[PDB]
RNA sequence: CCCUGAAAAUGGAUGGCGCUCAAGCGUGUUACCUAUACUCUACCGUCAGGGUUGAUAUGAUGCCCUGACGAGUAGGCAGGC
RNA sequence: AAUAUGUAAGAAGUCCUUGUUACUUAAUUGAACGUGGACAUUUGAAUGAAGAGCUUUUAGUGGGCCAUUUUUGGUAAGCAG
RNA sequence: AAUACUGCCAGCUGGGACUGAGGACUGCGACGUAAGUCAAGGAUGCUGGCAAUGGUUAUAUGCCGCCCGUCUUGAAACACGGACCAAGGAGUCUAACGUCUAUGCGAGUGUUUGGGUGUAAAACCCAUACGCGUAAUGAAAGUGAACGUAGGUUGGGGCCUCGCAAGAGGUGCACAAUCGACCGAUCCUGAUGUCUUCGGAUGGAUUUGAGUAAGAGCAUAGCUGUUGGGACCCGAAAGAU
RNA sequence: AAUUGUUGAAAGGGAAGGGCAUUUGAUCA
C-alpha cells in the first residue's frame, strides 16, 4: 500500500495564516559569543565609568 | 540513497568567476571592519576554511564580533513560521561591504546640511523624498520634424 | 462575500468585571466605573483595569516594598495605594508614617502600620479623599515571582524548571543533564 | 436616523452647500464662453489629411 | 500513555484492590463506641483512675 | 459536576467530542509509560531530561534523622522572641544584658548568612553556624554559641 | 439659567460666519476651476493654431472599482487589492498617481477597472454616497460640522475643500482619502454593455483601463 | 465550409422537438431575465466604540445611541430547554 | 533574462566636546560604554491597519484529491511521482 | 450657420413599484424686512365597506427535492445496519496531578489521627506533633546569597512640578532584555599560623544550577487534559486452576 | 404505539412521502 512521500502544498498557507513578524529588535543586543578579552576589559571599563559617574554625580 | 551535505548542489555556487582565478586581490583584507555596520556575504572558493552555507550566500547581516581573522554576522533564517537570528563566523574573505549603508549615510548627511541651511531662513525645506511624479505639460514644435506616415510592413518570406 | 482581514466578532481580549460574585467588590467596581466615566484622571481607569485582575494576576505586596517605594524623594507626602493584598514583612523593623489604601489588610500588617503611626483606609475612602488622585502612588506586586512562572518555557538549552513532583537524587539528573552520560540538555 | 440624498432634496443640498442659491440665480451650469476664432496652421491641415 | 508537559507520577494501583479498599465510614460510631467503653470502664474500675 | 460538565453539551454529537477520523479506541501509545527510547524519546529528551541512568552513590538504610539542618537567615531572626519584648529590646541597646535566642527550641539547627541586623547585641545558641553569619552577629556586638 | 438664549445667539453667529466663509471659499474654488479649464482649452487652441502640438500632462487622479469577487484569488494580488481599501465587490477608492501607485495598480489591474474622472462625477458621488471614518465608525457625511471639527488641523472645514483636495492633489490628500470610507454602491443601471466582463478594454470588455470612459460608467454604476 | 477517409455489438441522444437567406458557422450593435451576487430599508443575534445614581425608580449583569459582521465537517467556548 | 529573494530608507538617528579600561597602538593612536550640548511643522519614499506585542492550556488533525503553468517515469492512461 | 457624437446643468416636468422604522423639544438650514411658515436629525389628513382579513389541516395547481447513520479524496449507490412499536442503553468514580478560575488565611497555612462537648453518622471547640513553602547547590563529605539608597543603562503605565492647551523636567511599581554583585560545584594562584602536613585568607574563569538580589505560599471547590485502574459501551483465534 | 375492524372526510393514468405560494373544503379569536 503506497502512500504520499512529501508535499509542500498548503504549508505556505498554514504557516502564513499566523502573522510572521521580524524578530523583536533589542536596543541592547545579547553579547554572548564575542572574544573573551573584549568582555574582560569591557566589564572593567564599565565598572570604572560607573564609579567615576557615581563620584561625580550623586 | 540521498545526498544533503554541507556543499550539496553547489556546482556553480562555489565556482570562481571566469578570468578571476588565482589568488585573491589584496584590497578586501585591509578594509576596517566594525560592529553595527550593514554588510553582505559572498563566498569565495579560493580558501577552503570557513565558508558560509548555501543559504547564507548572497545574504546581508550586521556585524557583532571581531577577531584576529574572522567576523560575526547576524543572519535571519526562514524555517517554520518564525524569524530567528543566527550567529555565524566566516573568514575575512567571504564578507563584502554593502553600499546601502553608505547611501543612507550620505543621504542623512545631505539632509542635515539642507535642514541647517533651510532653517537658516525657514522657507519650504521639503525634507521628505518624493517618488516619480507624473510628467507635467509640454510643448512640441514640428519645426524640421514634420511627422511622416507609418505603415505596417507586408509579410516577407 | 467580503474579504475580511482579521477575525470576526472577536472579543477584545480584556476582562469585563471579575467573575467573582462578591457584592461588595461589585459595588466598589460600580463606584469606580462611575468615577472613570465621569472624570478625566487616568487614576480611575487604571484602578478599573487593575480591579479586574485575578488572584494570580494580583500578587501580594509586602510592607517592605511599600517602605522601599516611600524612600524616593518627593513621595513621603503621597497616599500609597495598592490593588490586591498587603502582607507584613518580618525583615523590616522601621516604618515611616504614611497612609496606605488597599482592598484587604492583613492583621499583622495592619498592626504594624498602626503601631508605626499610619492609618488604614479602603478604596471608597481614597475615592472620597482624592477623586482625581492628588499626591498618590500605585504599586504592583511581583507577578513573575510565583512558584509556577519559573515552570513555563520548558525546552532544551533553556533550563526552565521541569515538572517533577519530588526533588532528590536520580531525579531528572541522569542522561539528558550530564555530558558524562551522553549529551547535556 | 435616515440618510437624505442630495441633488434630489433641495433643502439638504442647500444646507450642504450655500452656493446653491447663487448657482441657481446666476445659472453657472450654462455659461457662454467668449467667441474666439483661431485658424490652425497649414502644416496641421496638411498632416491631418496626409496619406 | 505519554503526553505533554505534566509531571511524572507512579500510581501503585494495578493489583486486585477492588476487594481490598477499606473506608472508615464509621468514624463517629467508633468515637462514640470508644467514649461509651471509657465510661463503662470508669464506672467499673472503681475510683481508681 | 454532572450538570457543569460538557458531556451533556456533547450529547447529539456522534463522536462525543473525540474526533471522527480516529475513534476513541483503547490506549494506542501503550499502557502507562510504554516506550522511552524508541517512539516517546522526543518527549523524554526535550521535556523530561535526566530520567534514564545512574547518577551517584548507593546509600543503604537512609534515615532522615542525622540530616536535620534547616536554614535561619538573620532577616527572620527576631520572629522567635515574643512581640511584647521585641520593640522594648530594639530600643534598649546595651552589652550588660543580652537577649538569648535558642533557635534549637524553634526547630532550626543552623544559622545562615543574610538579613543585616542593626547594631544591637544579641546572643544566639545554635548547633551549627556559618562564617558570614558568625561575622554578622559578632559585628553588632553579640556572639553565637555552640551546643549539642 | 438664562444663558440658553445667549449661547443660542453665539451658535447662530458662529454658524453664519462659517457659512459665509464656506460660500466665499466655494466662489474662489469655482473661479479656479473655470479659469483652469478655460486656460487649458485656450492653450490647446493656441498650440493648434501655432503649428505645434500640446502634450497633456498625465492626469493627477484615478478611480479604482473592484469587479472581481473574493473567491479564487492568489495571496499577493488579494492583499494588494485589499491594501487600497478594496475589500468589497463593487467598491471604490481614490488613489493618487505615482510610480509606486502605478505599479501597485498594475499588479492589481487583472481584477479591477480604472480611469481618470472629471469634477462632476466626484461631486455627485461624494454628495450621494459620502461616508467617512471617524474613530473607526461609519458616520455618514450629512453635516459639515463633524468634518470641520475633525479636520481643523489641516484647514478642511467643508466638503467643497475636500472635493478640491481630491481633484487637485496637494499636501492634505492622504488623510483626506483616509477619511473617505470605500464606497459601496449598486450594480450599473444600464449594465456593463459587454457580454464578457472578464475582458480587457482592448479585447472589448469592461475590465481594464477606461481613461475618461469611466465617467459614464460610474454615472450608471452609481 | 462541406464530403471520401470514418466500422461494434438492448433502442437514443447538440436534452429533445425541430431547425436550411437557420433556431448551423465568425464577428459587430442595442433591448430583455435572473444568484443566498451588489445598494437602500425593516427585524434578530454577535462584536466594537460610547452615554446614562441630580431622584421617588427597581434589573447599572439594567436602559439607550452609532457602526461593522453574520456560511461551514472534526473540534473548542458561551447562553438556555 | 522574466518570476521569485535579502538588506536599508532615521530620535535604538546624526553631529561637537571629552571620562573610564587589566583590549590595543611607538604614542590620548584606535574600539566599547559614557557625561554635557545642537537638530519636533515636512520624525526623514507610497498605501493600508475592527490596534500592536507577550504568556498558559488543550480538542481534532499526521490515508487526500482535483484545476492553470513548469516538469519526472511510462507509448498512453480518470496511472504513479 | 445648422446637425451628428461626447460630457454638464446646484434646469423643469409626466408615470409606475417597495418602504411608514423612530415617538413632548433640543441640531444643522430655507422662505419670510418682520410675525410666523416650511419638502429642514424616519407620514400625516380625509373618506368608503365589514364587525370578512387572517391561523391550522386535506386536496389540487407551477417549480424544486435521490435513504437515514458510519468508513472514505470521493455515498444514495450494484458498499455497509435498519420490518415496526414499547421498555433499558453507552466519557462515570477513585488515588496522585498540570494550566486556569473562585474563596479564606498569609510567611505562614491545613480542626475533624484523636480528645472534649453534643438536640447524636448533624453541629461547636481544642494542645503537641506532622505535610507544603519560607535556601539552594554537589555523587558525596560539605558549603551556603547586600562593596551599593539590594547596583548601572533603556522602553515603561501612573504620579508630582512648570506650562492656556499641546508639550517640557523629576520619580518611575509590575514587565522586557543586557551589563554587573553574592551562594553551591569544577578548574586555578595560594595570607598568618602549624600536631610538616593540617589549615583555605585574598584574587580569577568564553565553565556550570531546577539559585539570592524586600519572601508568596497553604487549604477547599469548579471546567478541561494526562497516568494507573474494567476506564465511553460491546467483540476475539488463546492460557492457567 | 406498532397491527386491525367499522363509521365520516379526502386523494389515486407504472409509488407514496417534503419545501417554496395560493385557490377550494373543514375548523378556529
Amino acid at each position: 500500500a503506497k502512500s504520499k512521500n512529501h508535499t509542500a502544498h498548503n504549508q505556505t498557507r498554514k504557516a502564513h495564516r499566523n502573522g510572521i513578524k521580524k524578530p523583536k529588535t533589542y536596543k541592547y543586543p545579547s553579547l554572548k559569543g564575542v572574544d573573551p578579552k573584549f568582555r574582560r576589559n569591557h566589564k572593567h571599563a564599565l565598572h570604572g565609568t560607573a564609579k567615576a559617574l557615581a563620584a561625580a554625580k550623586k | 540513497g540521498k545526498s544533503h551535505g554541507y556543499r550539496s548542489r553547489t556546482r556553480y555556487m562555489f565556482q570562481r568567476d571566469f578570468r578571476k582565478h588565482g589568488a585573491v586581490h589584496l584590497s578586501t583584507y585591509l578594509k576596517v571592519y566594525k560592529v553595527g555596520d550593514i554588510v553582505d556575504i559572498k563566498a569565495n572558493g579560493s580558501i577552503q576554511k570557513g565558508m558560509p552555507h548555501k543559504f547564507y550566500q548572497g545574504k546581508t547581516g550586521v556585524v557583532y564580533n571581531v577577531t584576529k581573522s574572522s567576523v560575526g554576522v547576524i543572519i535571519n533564517k526562514m524555517v517554520g513560521n518564525r524569524y530567528l537570528e543566527k550567529r555565524l563566523n566566516l573568514r575575512v574573505e567571504h564578507i563584502k561591504h554593502s553600499k546601502c549603508r553608505q547611501e543612507f549615510l550620505e543621504r542623512v548627511k545631505a539632509n542635515a546640511a539642507k535642514r541647517a541651511e533651510a532653517k537658516a531662513q525657514g522657507v519650504a525645506v521639503q525634507l521628505k523624498r518624493q517618488p516619480a511624479q507624473p510628467r507635467e505639460s509640454r510643448i512640441v514644435s514640428t519645426e524640421g520634424n514634420v511627422p511622416q506616415t507609418l505603415a505596417p510592413v507586408p509579410y516577407e518570406t | 462575500g467580503i474579504d475580511h482581514t482579521s477575525k470576526q466578532h472577536k472579543r477584545s481580549g480584556h476582562r469585563t468585571a471579575p467573575k467573582s460574585d462578591n457584592v461588595y467588590l461589585k459595588l466598589l467596581v460600580k463606584l469606580y466605573t462611575f468615577l472613570a466615566r465621569r472624570t478625566d484622571a487616568p487614576f480611575n481607569k487604571v484602578v478599573l483595569k487593575a480591579l479586574f485582575l485575578s488572584k494570580i494576576n494580583r500578587p501580594p505586596v509586602s510592607v517592605s516594598r511599600i517602605a522601599r517605594a516611600l524612600k524616593q524623594e518627593g513621595a513621603a507626602n503621597k497616599t500609597v495605594v495598592v490593588v490586591g493584598t498587603v502582607t507584613d514583612d518580618a525583615r523590616i523593623f522601621e516604618f515611616p508614617k504614611t497612609t496606605v489604601a488597599a482592598l484587604r489588610f492583613t492583621a499583622g500588617a495592619r498592626a504594624k502600620i498602626v503601631k508605626a503611626g499610619g492609618e488604614c483606609i479602603t478604596l471608597d475612602q481614597l475615592a472620597v479623599r482624592a477623586p482625581k488622585g492628588q499626591n498618590t502612588l500605585i504599586l504592583r506586586g511581583p507577578r513573575n515571582s510565583r512558584e509556577a512562572v519559573r515552570h513555563f518555557g520548558m525546552g532544551p538549552h533553556k533550563g526552565k524548571a521541569p515538572r517533577i513532583l519530588s526533588t532528590g537524587r536520580k531525579f531528572e539528573r541522569a542522561r539528558g543533564r550530564r555530558r558524562s552520560k551522553g549529551f547535556k540538555v | 436616523v435616515l440618510k437624505k440624498n442630495p441633488l434630489k432634496n433641495k433643502q439638504v443640498l442647500l444646507r450642504l452647500n450655500p452656493y446653491a442659491k447663487v448657482f441657481a440665480a446666476e445659472k453657472l451650469g450654462s455659461k457662454k464662453a467668449e467667441k474666439t476664432g483661431t485658424k490652425p496652421a497649414a502644416v496641421f491641415t496638411e498632416t491631418l489629411k496626409h496619406d | 500513555a505519554i503526553s505533554k508537559n505534566l509531571p511524572i507520577l507512579k500510581n501503585h494501583f494495578r493489583k486486585h484492590w477492588q476487594e481490598r479498599v477499606k473506608v472508615h465510614f464509621d468514624q463517629a460510631g467508633k468515637k462514640v463506641s470508644r467514649r461509651n467503653a471509657r465510661a463503662t470502664r470508669a464506672a467499673k474500675i472503681a475510683p481508681r483512675p | 459536576p454532572s450538570r457543569f460538565t460538557k458531556t451533556r453539551k456533547h450529547r447529539g454529537h456522534v463522536s462525543a467530542g473525540k474526533g471522527r477520523i480516529g475513534k476513541h479506541r483503547k490506549h494506542p501509545g501503550g499502557r502507562g509509560m510504554a516506550g522511552g527510547q524508541h517512539h516517546h524519546r522526543i518527549n523524554m529528551d526535550k521535556y523530561h531530561p535526566g530520567y534514564f541512568g545512574k547518577v551517584g552513590m548507593r546509600y543503604f538504610h537512609k534515615q532522615q534523622a542525622h540530616f536535620w539542618k534547616p536554614v535561619l537567615n538573620l532577616d527572620k531572626l527576631w520572629t522567635l522572641i515574643p512581640e511584647d519584648k521585641r520593640d522594648q529590646y530594639l530600643k534598649s541597646a546595651s552589652k550588660e544584658t543580652a537577649p538569648v535566642i535558642d533557635t534549637l527550641a524553634a526547630g532550626y539547627g543552623k544559622i545562615l548568612g543574610k538579613g543585616r541586623i542593626p547594631n544591637v547585641p544579641v546572643i544566639v545558641k545554635a548547633r551549627f553556624v556559618s562564617k558570614l553569619a558568625e561575622e554578622k552577629i559578632r559585628a553588632a556586638g553579640g556572639v553565637v554559641e555552640l551546643i549539642a | 439659567a438664562e444663558q440658553v438664549a445667549a449661547e443660542r445667539a453665539a451658535r447662530k453667529a458662529a454658524n453664519k460666519e462659517k457659512r459665509a466663509i464656506i460660500l466665499e471659499r466655494n466662489a474662489a474654488y469655482q473661479k479656479e476651476y473655470e479659469t483652469a479649464e478655460r486656460n487649458i482649452i485656450q492653450a490647446k487652441r493656441d498650440a493648434k493654431a501655432a503649428g505645434s502640438y500640446y502634450v497633456e500632462a498625465q492626469h493627477k487622479l484615478v478611480f479604482v472599482v473592484r469587479i472581481k469577487g473574493i473567491n479564487k484569488i492568489p495571496p499577493k494580488p488579494r492583499k494588494v487589492l485589499q491594501l487600497l481599501r478594496l475589500t468589497r465587490i463593487n467598491s471604490g477608492t481614490f488613489v493618487k498617481v505615482t510610480k509606486a501607485t502605478l505599479e501597485l495598480l498594475k499588479l492589481i489591474e487583472p481584477y479591477v477597472a480604472y480611469g481618470y474622472p472629471s469634477y462632476s462625477t466626484i461631486r455627485q458621488l461624494v454628495y450621494k454616497r459620502g461616508f467617512g471614518k471617524i474613530n473607526k465608525q461609519r458616520v455618514p457625511l450629512s453635516d459639515n460640522a463633524i468634518i470641520e471639527a475633525n479636520l481643523g488641523k489641516y484647514g478642511i472645514l467643508s466638503i467643497d475643500d475636500l472635493i478640491h483636495e481630491i481633484i487637485t492633489v496637494g499636501p492634505h490628500f492622504k488623510q483626506a482619502n483616509n477619511f473617505l470610507w470605500p464606497f459601496k454602491l449598486s450594480n450599473p443601471s444600464g449594465g456593463w454593455g459587454v457580454p464578457r466582463k472578464f475582458k480587457h478594454f482592448i479585447q472589448g470588455g469592461s475590465f481594464g483601463n477606461r481613461e475618461e470612459f469611466i465617467n459614464k460608467l460610474v454615472k450608471s454604476m452609481n
